[PDB]
RNA sequence: AUGCGCGCUAGGUCUCUGGGUCUCCUGGGGGCCGAAGCUAACGCGUUAAGCGCGCCGCCUGGGGAGUACGGCCGCAAGGC
RNA sequence: UAGCGCCGGCCAACUCCGUGCCAGCAGCCGCGGUAAUACGGAGGGCGCGAGCGUUACCCGGAUUCACUGGGCGUAAAGGGCGUGUAGGCGGCCUGGGGCGUCCCAUGUGAAAGACCACGGCUCAACCGUGGGGGAGCGUGGGAUACGCUCAGGCUAGACG
């Protein structure tokens, strides 16, 4: 089970905009453009400065919360990144942003991670012309990412796609628009994703 | 010491001590409680806690801490022995798992009902 | 300890007496009964405007008062109707036809009176009491006064025991004639009694 | 310019005629993140004048670190007093796995992967002198080949 | 606390003897300080019982500084203008604001026609941005449409997080706001005219025709009649929405209710 | 309160006892300052508590306790 | 269908009421006698989430049995002192043997488990197909620097 509830709660404890809600997180009322401190009694005094866990543990919450996944999830997926060749934090990154629910947000079929999670779940979402319907599916560079035909009318992905004509995707990336399908081409590196995450304190947490 | 006389005796292992000898390797026992008095804490604490004697389906028969406001403990009651020291009383080294057999949660939690086992209040 | 009063000790050299007039043995107290009487009057209703000094003094008949006074506005007033006015209540008082006059002291940091006064109001306002005197010196420090003392008394932040906090830098040699030590005391009235602030300044020598 | 670090403010009193004195002593490093590092200790009665105190010698006793592609050059392994520090170079993506103490230190340095260990005594003060004696007994393969060739 | 920064700000608002300032929520009084220096005469509103005696001490060996216990939106400005400032010639405002209270305090002191010739405040820079936008730039909205029809408006600089000593959480930014002599353009429909202008970026990525017909039940009835006048007045539906002027506001405001007003 | 043996690491000074070519040079022993270095500190420092190698005996928080029990040795008290 | 623990420092999360060394909390340091962020209740927050806490046990942190990786002047620790058995260790130069030692080839080191690659369950768990690797021990061949050994010498240790 995923995070159900409020969300720009979480844009204004980690202080960052962290896209979540899709189009109102564009539009003045991010909840960071008003009022921009921490949530609860206590969000608007002055702090004691923050622990080197405290620093380390926000971190990682905020990296987690970006893509909205669970804990566990999280340590697997970090538990596998640390087994693999190369750098940790890479190679962290690209496994977090090869999640099918992820890939279909960052094509444009969806706003935000959570409606694609979504679409994702409820058969919306072909992969190599096969029905795939769960959210932490691994994608590979060289799939082919398309809408259902039964679901090619819906007002939803049409009026995202219709949004998405002169627009740029991911360099790592792919699209048909009038198509309804995309294409993965390589692993995403460092410097293509703009997150505001230094994934250095993520190490660095999970060492402890 | 010279590789000679590692060679010759070597080091010896350090064994750890049980703190919980009535248990006999179990995670909790059953007991019967024959005495429930109150007693007093040792020097920086003043106060009047709630002690149990309990005979265990054990050989053992140790004094136990009742954790919480109030409690039905008489002297026949059936209760669960757990693990845990109170700092203070001197001799007691076992709790009273709350709400088992005999023991009731204790009336009207609201924070912490996991321990002091007591049934979530139905809202309305 | 019992130091004695800064003042007292240069009245002849390097300070001036705060009245400067003349009397014989026959009506010697009524003028200082007089004076007294207009030092209170103007002690009470020109608190407002931060009032350091008065001075008063006689020719024939006549009482010159000098107002040395930080923020002059306030006493004038508009129009000079607030002076006017307290010139009619003081001559009232004593049908001298008595002439007020009003100064504005300069560098109002520089004056010791303002500076106890000042704390006194702090102190009274529930401030800190070290770091409001820390600043006090600071501040007097910064605009030349080679030497600054402020000492406030006792029942600091409305405890049970009195204790005095005394912050000071500088030269304050209390023991030399040719100082020219200005000196301040205010009080202090909170709900947990009466407090006392001295305020040294040394500003040269000869 | 140069970046400021906190590692301990300690309260040491000593006795006098009735009463206690008190006086204040402060840890503090200074760096640049590019391969400069200072330490400084700072006693003063008032904590922000020990502060001072301690910046004031960081900036003065400055310590280059031989760093490459953000390591150490070669493992080390240095006792100061009864306090031993263990460093080791790492490969990237590491991060800095140290304590506190030597964290503060080797962050200010530049320093984005290291192994650390602490032995003996944990003193926090000991700790810091010895991870400042390490950091100035590294050398690079260019110094040791103009030592011995020239 | 922020040093000769404050100085700054204060220079960028160029008050001299000539001029009164009126303060919205000094605080301590860091900034009422300086501008008291400079300033003929300084007027204050604080509500903050707490922080009252800070204030007043910090604002002892000052005359010429007046501060109120009411807060600016229920007490009417143009009074306090009238006494206050009987003997200066240009009024303006410098203030830093709550997060909260950012835009409505801006909107209250335009909506009702104060004297004000200026008024240099510290706000968010992202709401500096918005309030200061070029036609499609993403910053363009109700925010800057409004601000422009009432005053030009210029970002001096952005203010880093790393000057306050508690570090905030987002960077600031200060503007100045110069009170335009009359409105910006001729329209009777003031309350319509916002009514458009709110609308047309109802929802940004749509259409011009999406976020006007969706708006009003009499819109969401008569349809045709916004794209007949659209095309009389050479606009229409298509373009996008962001990428519009004032002017052109000005004649969609004139035109789509003369059809109906 | 410092196990035994050997090798290396500035000196100065006071002594006891031999040899020489005899202001001095060279061995063995006993003290006092002190290079390098070691130590938490006190201090040690060519008679090391320095730098190394070999072999042996010991320590693993403080009371309970050098106690109880068992064993060995003593006439005994006692000892291990 | 959304719960559970926590919010003094370790250790991320703060205020208001009830009690006044009482009721209690407690892993350690300790909090409780009228201004309790440490007890009890609320509001709020933090962590995890179909789970969350507690007890028991094992490894780690413990370099706190120290081979890697400790010590014995005063912190626990040099036997009261000799002589000496077994045992451990041992100068300089040549030559043989090749026991330790090192290298190569090879048999074994089963299958599952571990690592890498590719595949089937719509992914994952799970499973399958290949590739290696692996301390040790056998068998054959090779090298002689060091240790052991045998033979011949030398005087710097030892002895007379
Ligand atoms: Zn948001």
């Amino acid at each position: 089970g995923r995070y159900i509830g409020p969300v720009c709660r979480l844009c204004r404890r980690e202080g960052v905009k962290l896209y979540l809600k899709g189009e109102r997180c564009y539009s003045p009322k991010c909840a960071m453009e008003r009022r921009p401190y921490p949530p609860g009694q206590h969000g608007q005094k002055r702090a004691r400065r923050p622990s080197d866990y405290a620093v380390r543990l926000r971190e990682k919450q905020k990296l987690r919360r970006i893509y909205g996944i669970s804990e566990r999830q999280f340590r697997n997926l970090f538990e596998e990144a640390s087994k693999k060749k190369g750098v940790t934090g890479s190679v962290f990154l690209g496994l977090l942003e090869s999640r099918l629910d992820n890939v279909v947000y960052r094509l444009g079929f969806a706003v935000s991670r959570r409606q694609a999670r979504q679409l994702v779940r409820h058969g919306h979402i072909t992969v190599n012309g096969r029905r795939v319907d769960l959210p932490s599916y691994r994608v590979r560079p060289g799939d082919e990412i398309a809408v259902a035909e039964k679901s090619r009318n819906l007002e939803l992905i049409r009026q995202n796609l219709e949004a998405m004509k002169g627009r740029k995707v991911g360099p790592w990336l792919s699209l048909d628009v009038e198509g309804m399908k995309g294409k993965f081409l390589r692993l995403p590196d460092r410097e293509d994703l703009a997150l505001p995450v230094n994934e250095q304190l993520v190490i660095e947490f999970y060492s402890r | 010491p010279t590789i000679n006389q590692l060679v010759r005796k070597g080091r010896e292992k350090v064994r750890k001590k049980s703190k919980v000898p009535a248990l006999k390797g179990a995670p909790f026992r059953r007991g019967v409680c024959t005495v429930v008095r109150t007693v007093t804490p040792k020097k920086p604490n003043s106060a009047l806690r709630k002690v149990a004697k309990v005979r265990l389906t054990s050989g053992y028969e140790v004094t136990a801490y009742i954790p919480g406001e109030g409690h039905n403990l008489q002297e026949h009651s059936v209760v669960l022995i757990r693990g845990g020291r109170v700092k203070d009383l001197p001799g007691v080294r076992y709790h009273i798992v709350r709400g088992v057999y005999d023991a009731a949660g204790v009336k009207d939690r609201k924070k912490s009902r996991s321990k002091y086992g007591t049934k979530k209040p139905k809202e309305a | 300890g019992n130091k004695i009063h800064p003042i007292g000790f240069r009245l002849g050299i390097t300070r001036d007496w705060e009245s400067r007039w003349y009397a014989g043995k026959k009506q010697y107290r009524h003028l200082l009964l007089e004076d007294q009487r207009i030092r209170g009057l103007l002690e009470k209703e020109l608190y407002s405007a931060g009032l350091a000094r008065v001075d008063i003094e006689r020719a024939a008949d006549n009482v010159a008062v000098t107002v040395h006074v930080a923020k002059p506005g306030v006493v004038i007033g508009r129009g000079g109707e607030r002076i006017r006015v307290l010139r009619e209540e003081l001559a009232k008082l004593t049908g001298k036809n008595v002439a007020l006059n009003v100064q504005e002291v300069q560098n109002p940091n520089l004056s010791a009176p303002l500076v106890a006064q000042r704390v006194a109001e702090q102190i009274e306002r529930r401030f800190a009491v070290r770091r409001a005197i820390k600043q006090a010196v600071q501040r007097v420090m910064e605009s030349g006064a080679k030497g600054a003392k402020v000492i406030v008394s006792g029942r600091i932040g409305g405890a049970e025991q009195a204790r005095t906090e005394w912050a000071a830098q500088g030269r304050v040699p209390l023991h030399t004639l040719r100082a020219n030590i200005d000196y301040g005391f205010a009080l202090a009235r909170t709900t947990y009694g009466v407090l006392g602030v001295k305020a040294y300044i040394f500003l040269g020598e000869v | 310019d140069f970046e400021e670090k906190m590692i301990l403010i300690r309260r040491t009193a000593r006795m006098q005629a009735g009463g206690r004195r008190f006086r204040f002593g402060a840890l503090v490093v200074v760096g640049d993140r590019q391969g400069r590092v200072g330490l400084g200790f700072g006693k003063a009665p008032e904590v922000p004048l020990a502060v001072q105190k301690a910046g004031y010698y960081a900036r003065r006793n400055m310590v280059e670190v031989p760093l490459q592609n953000g390591t150490i050059p070669h493992e080390i392994e240095v006792e100061f007093g009864a306090s031993k520090i263990v460093l080791k170079p790492a490969a990237p993506g590491t991060g800095v796995i140290a304590g506190a103490v030597p964290r503060a230190i080797l962050e200010l340095a530049g320093v984005t992967d290291i192994l650390t260990k602490e032995l003996g005594s944990r003193n926090p003060i000991n700790i810091a002198y010895a991870t400042m004696e390490a950091l100035r007994q590294l050398r690079t393969k260019a110094d040791v080949e103009r030592l011995r060739k020239g | 606390i922020d040093t000769n920064i404050l100085n700054r700000i204060v220079d960028h608002a160029e008050v001299t003897e000539k001029t009164g300032v009126i303060e919205i929520g000094p605080g301590i009084g860091a900034l009422t300080e300086q501008l008291a220096k400079r300033a003929k005469k300084v007027v204050a509103f604080e509500i903050d019982q707490r922080l009252l005696p800070i204030l007043k001490d910090t604002l002892s060996p000052y005359e010429n500084v007046t501060v109120i216990h009411q807060d600016v939106l229920k007490a009417d400005v143009k009074s306090v203008i009238e006494e206050q400032f009987q003997d200066c010639d240009e009024i303006m405002v410098v203030a830093n604001l709550p997060y909260y209270v950012t835009t409505p305090i801006i909107m209250k002191l335009l909506e009702e026609h104060l004297p004000l010739k200026g008024i240099v405040v510290m706000l968010q820079k992202e709401v500096a941005e918005r309030m200061a936008a070029d036609p499609s730039s993403k910053e363009y909205g109700s925010l800057s449409i409004a601000v422009q029809f009432y005053t030009e408006a210029k970002t001096v600089m952005i203010v880093p997080k790393t000057v306050f000593v508690p570090q905030p959480n987002v960077d600031s930014a200060v503007i100045r706001l110069i009170l335009r002599d009359g409105p910006a353009v001729d329209v009777e429909n003031e309350s319509f005219f916002f009514q458009l202008i709110k609308a047309s970026f109802a929802q940004r990525r749509k259409t011009l025709l999406n976020n006007l017909v969706n708006n009003l039940p009499e819109g969401k009835a008569q349809k045709s009649t916004i794209e007949q006048v659209l095309e009389e007045t050479n606009i229409d539906g298509k373009r996008r929405g962001e990428s519009l002027s004032i002017e052109e506001f000005a004649a969609l405001s004139n035109g789509l209710y003369k059809a109906l007003f």
